[PDB]
Order: C-alpha cells, then structure tokens, then sequence
RNA sequence: AUAAGUGCUGAAAGCAUCUAAGCAUGAAGCCCCCCUCAAGAUGAGAUUUCCCAUUCCGCAAGGAAGUAAGAUCCCUGAAAG
C-alpha cells in the first residue's frame, strides 16, 4: 500500500469524511484492477469503472457482502455511522436509501483504511471487486 | 469667560476663529473668552 | 481555566485551625468523562464537553447510547459544556477528577435556584404594604400601574407571577478542603439550589 | 400604460418624455398610449416608432 | 510676501528621492524620513533647489502651498542635524534621574513618575537638575517634551515644577 | 385588454459593486431594479422585479460631514430604552446592514413590498457564494 | 502490496494519467484531513483549488524550474505531451491540459514502479507549493 | 472611541495662531468587559448521535395501510406545581 502516518482522533470522524477517503481509495483499487486485468483504452476503463462505483453496483455489493455473515461488530457500527449521516443532495437518477447504503460501503472502507488495518481491507475490496465483475 | 458678544479689552487681544466659534485669546489670562 | 460538576447535599460546620466557626456547603463529585471536542475549525468557538452521574442501561435510548459510546464509558445522565479553556490537556474518554482544586482558592458556583410557586408581589419584588388599620382597605397588592396620559401600561411594571427555578451564579467563593478520596468539596458559604442538584463549579472569571 | 411606455423607450436610448415630443413633432403619429404600450407586446414595431421619433429630435 | 515661494538648498549626503503619489523620503547622515503630501499639490526639486508648483490660485491652494514647503524645510533640517528642547526644572528638591533607557522624575508626589519614550527618540540626562530631548523629527521632539512638561505644570505663586528652557511665567503673591 | 404578466415571468440575477460610490445614490437604482421598473412587462401586483447582489459593502461613502453626524436611532419598547449609532461604527462594523436600511426605506411597504426585499444579496467582500445562477453585471445608468 | 503489472513503460496512452489522478487525489485528501478540517464543503473547495487543472500545470511549470527531476523522469513528461485523445473540457483551453496529462502521467508511473521515496516527496513538495 | 479643557507641528496673513492639511491626550457619560433571557433571528442557524434493502392502488404526480427510532395515554410520586 501507501506509506502514511497516523492522524490523530481517527476514531471521532463523522461519517462523511470516512467516506470522503473511502471513495478514493475503491478508485485506486478498481482502476488499478481494471488496469491489471489488460487494457489501454481510457474510452472502455472508464465505461468499465463506471460499473462498479456507482451506487448501485456499491449498494449491491454491500448487500451481498452483508447477507454472507462476513463482518464484525466494529464494521457494523462503523456501517450504521455511514448510513446514518444525513447531508448532500441526492442524485437525479437513484433512490435516497441506496445512496445511504453506499455511503455506508464508502465510510467502511474508508474507516478501514485510516487505522493500518492493511490486509482486511485488501482482502475486502478483493472480494467486492471479484463480485462486482461478475 | 463666556458669553455672546466678545471683543479685545487691552490693546494686544487677538481675535481667531476655532472650529466655527469666535475667541479673544491674549496673554493676561483674565482677558481669554469665547463667543457662544 | 477548570470546573467540575457535582451534586448538592448539605450545609455543615468546620472549625479552622485558628479555631473560628465556618459555614460550609458539601458538594460530592465523580470522574466527569469529555465526551467531545468543539474546535474552531468546525464551530465557532472552544469548548469540551463532561458528562456526569452515569444511569442504568434501561432509562437511556440509542441516540443517547451511540452519543456517549464513542468514548467507550457509560451512559451520562448530566451533559454540559465548559467553554473557556485550554483545549489540549483533554481528550475524549480522559476523566477530569475532583484533585485539580487546591485549598484556598476562589471559584464560581452555578445553579438552578429552588421553586418558590406562584407568588404575589410583596414576597416577589419585595414591595411594601399599605395599613392594615385606621379604616383602610389596602394592603399586600402592588400599587398604582402609572400615569393615565400615555392611555397604556408601560413595559416593565412588576406583578405577581412564578417565582424562582431560574438559573444564578454565585461569585467569589473559597475552597476549605478537598478531599480526594471521597470525591468531596467543601465550599464555604451557601450555594443556591434544592439538594440533590446539579452544581457546576468553575474557576474565578473576575481577577 | 405611461409606466410600461417608459420601461420599454429606454432600451432605446430614449425617455418618455422624449419619445413622446419626437412622437408629436414626427408627424401628427395618434397612436393613443394605450396602442403605442399593447404595442410592445411584440418590440420590432415600438423600435420603428421609436426611430421615427429620434429622427426629428435633432 | 509668502514662505511657500523661497528656496531650499539640499546638502550633499541629504538626498531626496521622489515617487508617484508624491510621497518624498530623504536619506541623509541622521536616518530616513518619509512623508505622504497632499494629492493634488504639484513637488519638483532641482539640483540644491526646491520648488512648489502651485495650480489655480483657490482658498485652500494658498494655504496647502505654504504647509508643504514648510514641511520640507523641517525635513530636511531635522535629517541635517536635528532638533531638540531643553526642560529646565527649578524644584526645592524637584530632580530627575536616568533608568536604563526611559525617565524618572522625583517630583512632590509620593510615588516615582514613569516616563518611557518611543523608538527613533531618545531622552538624555545631563545633570539631575535638567532634561534634554534629542531626535530626527521636530513633532517628535515637541510631543515627547509636552507630554513631558505635563506631569507638573509650572505653579504661578511660586517656580515650581517642569517648565520650558527658557520661558517666563507670571507671579502673583501669596499672604 | 394589455398584457397582464403573472406567474409567466422570468428573473435574473444582477451584480452591482459599491467600491466609490455615494449611498443614496446606489440604493436609488437598486431599489427600483429590485421593484420591477425596468421592464416593458411592468405588472403592480405581480413582483416582475428580479435579483440584486451587492459587493464592497464596506466601501461606500457619505459626502460632506456625514461620517459624524448622521445618526441611526431604534427604540425598544421600554421606557427611556432609545438606543443610537453613528455613521462610522455602523460603516465599520455593520455595513451590510447600513445598506439594508438604506434600501428598504425605499420600496413599498405593504406584504409584496416586504418580499420584494428577499431578493436582495449584500455581502462585505469581493466573492460572493451565488456564482451558479450566473449573475451577469450591471454599471449604474448615472 | 499490489503486485506489479507485465511492464510499466509500455502504457504509452493515457493509463499512467488516469491512475496518477487517483493517486494525487488520495494524497491531497489524507493531507486536508491531517490539517484538521471535518466539514465536506471546504474540503472538497481546497481539494478542488488543489486538483484543477490549471494548479496542477502551474505547479509542474515551477517544478521544471528547480530541475527536480532526472532523465527517466523528461522521458515520461514527453510521452505524456506527446498525447492526442479526447477534447478539452470547456472551462479550459487545449494547452495548460496538456501540462496537466504530463504532471498525472509523472505520477502514475511513478507509483506503478514501487519508488515512493520519489513519489512521497514529489507529492509532498507539489502540495507545499500549491497551498501558497 | 469621545465632551469641555490642555495640546505638538503648520500655513491663509514673510510674524502670531489648537486647525484649514496632519499627529495626540483627555470624564461616575457612550460601546464592550460582569449577570440573565434568547433561531416563530419566517433571515426559522451549527454540531454529535439513532431509524431506513416494506405492501397496495395510481401510466405519473400522488393517495392509502402496517410500522422503525421516538413519544404519549394510564399508574406510583416530588428537588415541581
Ligand atoms: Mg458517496
Ligand atoms: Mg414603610
Ligand atoms: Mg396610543
Ligand atoms: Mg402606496
Ligand atoms: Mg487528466
Ligand atoms: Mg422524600
Ligand atoms: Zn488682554
């Protein structure tokens, strides 16, 4: 991964910095897959991309994940902390409570990410990823 | 020493003007007043 | 700056060593717990927050729960807001004891004042009564309400109405002695409030 | 009418109380200021009417 | 006659610089000084010359014509040598000291009297009789010698107190 | 018989500065941009008026010795409680609200006037936060 | 812990961009959180200020001043400018986008490359800057 | 920050001058500091935490029904009335 440090009082961030993080660390992961996978046309990875971090495909992978008894108590929390944060204004074209969900999936990786917490997190987008694609 | 008509006494009282108001000032203290 | 919250519970006596009597007031404590921080760049201002008095699990509900679960401590039934201090000898699940009051210094108490009911107005505003002889039929009612040309009563006349259950701040006060083991304070003179009350006791603004 | 008169001979360079000298002298132009406002329910007529005016007014 | 229509003379280290605004500094032997004019009021100097080119004569033309060369005369005095004031001071005991850099007077009251001057300005202390204020500018030098004159003012019955160096003050008599 | 414009009107946002002009001045032509009294569609119940944001706020001036001696007096509704202000620490430390009693002296005063005063944005600065309604800008016409 | 791919000079399109936007994301993010700020408003204000076009080409033009860099790294500059794809968006002009394909290009081939003692400092000396 | 006063430089008026340019000082008065109420401040603010993957009609807007967090009815009372 990344050579960070630690901030301090990262267990006090509401619920929308957690996903503000989040949501660029599943870009890295999904475009570095994408890459990966064999292809140079930035017309198809961005039409690849746009599959999987869309609320949709994100609300769909969290149900998915979550009906497979996978998490634990801090990650449940941690996703109740997600999907309770109310602010933004909802896109034109989803509902207002996959879009809550998503944030949940955003705020879970991004809170993973942020305590050194390296393989879980590796391991986690691992799987989204590979469902996700298929 | 004030009050609405104001005029040198001695032969060396000056006469100015301060802010909009009228004053005799001199050198013997007893003579300084202002007009209004 | 610095303060605590704690709990009325009496007036006592104490002998100095000049061997002089002193009115006391008793004031018991606990570990208060900062529950949170509101820094400048978020809010508009400094201020930690201290929590007080835990109560059972039964009488709290899940937005209180959640709240006061992320200093891993438990659910506080006296939340409040200590405003002017220094903002970085406190972190959130910290306690702040009862052992930060020398003896001898000069502190401010605040406090609900205790209810009093509906009272009229020589008891409310301390007015004066007319004769209660020499054929008189006036006495305990409030007085003329002003003059008839404005054909109105002014703003700010004094009538009967419900007394006390406001909040005062005493200035000035002194601590005797602080003992550290049975979380107590003894504060001379009185402190307004019913016992069994809640009593914030901060440092001296005026120096 | 003499409100919406003076809002619409404004864009033009115009007043009212121009417009309507130049209007007066440019001819004997009768149209009534109620006509003259229905008028600017379309501004490519006004403009003509307009200009009609300021030719006369130097 | 007039003032703002004489000449002035600029010494050899004393060198005027001019800039837009008509904002002119002066470098000389004794430190800078710089000073905004009047917008409008027109400042040409030549070679050990200085002029003030007046516009259309007016109320306050005539006026603002003279304060600017007056200024400039003050200036350039000040960054040539400088000015400064003498404090006499008469007393029947009445002394001032020195104290590091600020100044202390022992006057009749019962406690010590502080004065401490600002930057660019410095009070010296010959004898413990007198006080001499010494600096660049000459509202420098004034203000800091009335502020300090106005600690004890002179008492007419008798000569008592911070009085200038060299003034008379009236008497009257006292039974 | 004439167009009588309702609920079938358009807006749009306008920026006006401050920096170096009289008061009285510009609140004059804003409270007639605000009213309406610009366009050939001028309706009297209707509010056909459109947006105005003020900037500079703190740049405007008063001419002569106004500075000192224009006073802004509010009462409360207790006896002897008159309190006042001068022009300068108003300028200084409430321009935006100078500028608001400034102009709403001047509009209607019934229920439409006082919406009519909704539509006016002032701001002490040089940024304003509305840079989505695309408000174009506007020199004074004298 | 990404495993490397087949060959990191052969992405001779844009790829080495489209992951160097995310990257340079990631970085300025965590350092606007490590400043302090919580509210997503002004944090995704500064982050704009940060990662628009135009700051990322004018902090590349004054990186190129203090020869910062070394041969490999002109070579990747020049392989990114030399790029013809899409259209400029219509904020901006077709010229500073081009320095700013170049700076996202850099990037990404240096993160895909397992040098991130170049990659941290180069990161870090570009946000120093940027918040002038 | 000021009132009356005391001023420093400085011309109109070659000098003088508290002022017209400029720079100060100066009161139980005025605005903060001290205490209380305060977002129905319809300009109705901010912060932190809980609840959300229902079912019918309705092309659609929408309407309806069971509920979640929470609250109340009802009961034992007083540091309250
Ligand atoms: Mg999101
Ligand atoms: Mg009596
Ligand atoms: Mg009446
Ligand atoms: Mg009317
Ligand atoms: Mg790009
Ligand atoms: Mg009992
Ligand atoms: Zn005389």
């Amino acid at each position: 991964m990344l050579e960070f440090d630690t901030i301090k009082d990262s267990k006090q961030l509401n619920g929308l910095a957690l996903a503000y993080i989040g949501n660029a660390i599943f870009e890295v992961y999904v475009r570095h897959h994408l890459l990966k996978q064999g292809f140079t046309k930035p017309n198809d990875l961005h039409k690849k991309s746009s599959r999987i971090v869309s609320a949709k495909s994100q609300a769909e992978i969290l149900f998915f994940l979550q009906n497979q008894s996978f998490f634990t108590e801090e990650e449940e929390a941690v996703l109740k902390r997600g999907r309770n944060a109310k602010s933004g204004t909802t896109p034109k074209n989803t509902d207002v409570q996959t879009y809550r969900y998503s944030t949940a999936f955003e705020a879970l990786l991004g809170y993973l990410f942020l305590e050194k917490k390296e393989e879980r997190l590796s391991q986690l987008v691992a799987e989204a990823i590979q469902f996700g694609t298929s | 020493k004030v009050r609405p008509s104001v005029k040198p006494i001695c032969e060396k009282c000056k006469v100015i003007r301060r802010k909009g108001k009228v004053m005799v000032i001199c050198e013997n203290p007893k003579h300084k007043q202002k007009q209004g | 700056t610095k303060g605590i919250l704690g709990r009325k519970i009496g007036m006592t006596q104490v002998f100095a060593e000049n061997g002089d009597l002193i009115p006391v007031t008793v004031i018991e404590a606990a570990p208060n717990v900062v529950l949170q921080k509101k820094t400048a760049e978020n809010d508009g201002y400094e201020a930690i927050q201290l929590g007080f008095d835990d109560k059972r699990e039964k009488l709290s509900n899940k937005p209180e729960k959640g709240h006061v679960a992320k200093a891993e401590t438990a659910p506080k039934r006296f939340v409040k807001e200590l405003r002017g201090v220094e903002m970085d000898a406190y972190e959130v699940g910290q306690e702040v004891k009862v052992e930060i009051f020398s003896a001898g210094e000069i502190v401010d108490v605040t406090g609900v004042s205790k209810g009093k009911g509906f009272q009229g107005a020589i008891k409310r505003h301390g007015q004066s009564r007319g004769p209660m002889s020499h054929g008189s039929r006036y006495h305990r009612r409030p007085g003329s309400m002003g003059p008839v040309d404005p054909n109105r009563v002014f703003k700010g006349k004094l009538l009967p109405g419900r007394m006390g259950g406001e909040q005062i701040t005493v200035q000035n006060l002194e601590i005797v002695k602080v003992d550290a083991e049975r979380n107590l304070l003894l504060i001379k003179g009185n402190v307004p409030g019913a016992k069994k009350s809640l009593i914030t006791v901060k440092s001296a603004v005026k120096s | 009418w003499i409100t919406r008169i003076n809002a619409a001979a404004r864009m033009n360079g115009l007043s009212y109380s121009r417009l309507m000298h130049g209007l007066k002298l440019s001819g004997i132009e009768v149209n009534r200021k109620m006509l003259a406002d229905l008028a600017v329910n379309d501004l490519t007529a006004f403009n003509q009417l307009a200009d009609a005016a300021k030719a006369q007014l130097n | 006659s007039r003032v703002g229509k004489k000449l002035l003379e600029i010494p050899s280290d004393v060198t005027v610089t001019l800039n837009d605004n008509n904002t002119v500094a002066v470098k000389g032997p004794k430190g800078e000084l710089t000073r905004t004019f009047h917008p409008d009021m027109e400042i040409k100097v030549e070679d050990n010359v200085l002029t003030v080119a007046r516009p259309s004569d007016q109320k306050e033309h005539r006026a603002l014509h003279g304060t600017t060369r007056s200024l400039l005369g003050n200036m350039v005095e000040g960054v040539s040598k400088g000015f400064e004031r003498g404090l006499e001071l008469v007393g029947v005991g009445y002394r001032a000291s020195k104290s590091g850099n600020k100044l202390v007077l022992n006057v009749g009251y019962s406690h010590p009297v502080e004065i401490v001057p600002e930057e660019g300005i410095e009070i010296e202390v010959p004898s413990q009789t007198k006080v001499v204020v010494k600096g660049t500018d000459k509202e420098r030098v004034g203000a800091i010698a009335a502020n300090i004159r106005a600690v004890r003012s002179p008492e007419p019955y008798k000569g008592k107190g911070i009085r200038y160096e060299g003034e008379v003050v009236r008497r009257k008599e006292g039974k | 018989t004439p167009m009588a414009n309702a609920s079938t009107i358009e807006r749009k946002w306008l920026v006006v500065d401050a920096a170096g002009k009289t008061l009285g001045r510009l609140s004059s032509e804003v409270a007639a941009i605000l009213r309406g009294k610009h366009k050939p569609t001028y309706t009297p119940h209707v509010d056909t008026g459109d947006h105005v944001i003020i900037i500079n706020a703190e740049k405007i001036e008063l001419t002569g010795k106004k500075l000192t001696d224009k006073i802004y007096y509010r009462h409360t509704q207790h006896p002897g409680g008159l309190k006042s202000r001068t022009a300068l620490e108003m300028r200084t430390n409430y321009p935006e609200k100078m500028l608001e009693l400034a102009i709403k002296g001047m509009l209607p005063k019934g229920s439409l006037g006082r919406q009519m005063f909704k539509k006016l944005n002032v701001y002490r600065g040089s940024e304003h936060p509305h840079e989505a309604q695309k408000p174009e800008v506007y020199e004074l016409r004298g």
